[PDB]
């Protein structure tokens, strides 16, 4: 900003799955998670195994 | 709205020795108001309406 | 967007951690909200502590 300093306006958040190969493909460019490939694992890139 | 009353629980949790607090896992038991978006079978027989 | 919610181009908007607080933090707790970027000025606050 102008005045001499910045804000966080958030994080972008990565998260990988148990196995890659089970989140099921959508009509765009994006997946989507289901059984095969459980819950996502959260987390920040850079830090753990993301 | 009258407040949640809910067991919140530090069970599993660990001291560890490097690096930096983090945590690991988080659960919580309510969810937001939904309707549906999908129904499946799954490969067990499992009627899911995600 | 238009609203400054950052997406793709497949309207699907990109979440991040919020950031709340002044000044506002990453607050890493697993709970991705829309990351919008705003039009507003930084309002100025006091001095807490030199």
């Amino acid at each position: 900003y102008s005045n001499e300093q910045e804000q966080v306006l958030g994080q972008i958040v990565l998260a990988n799955f148990a196995n890659n190969e089970g989140l099921a493909s959508q009509g765009d460019n994006v997946w989507a998670a289901t059984q095969a490939s459980g819950v996502a694992l959260l987390g920040t890139a850079g830090s753990g195994n993301f | 709205a009258t407040a949640a009353t809910f067991s919140l629980s530090f069970l599993n949790s660990m001291q560890q020795n490097t690096g930096a607090n983090n945590i690991v896992a988080t659960n919580q038991n309510g969810y937001k108001p939904g309707d549906l978006v999908s129904y499946q079978i799954n490969n067990d027989g499992t009627v899911v309406g995600n | 967007d238009e609203n400054r919610n950052l997406v793709n181009m497949q309207g699907m908007q990109l979440t991040g951690y919020p950031a709340t607080g002044t000044p506002p933090t990453i607050q890493q707790g697993a709970n991705p909200a829309p990351i919008t970027i705003p039009n507003t000025l930084m309002a100025a606050k006091s001095t807490t502590t030199a």
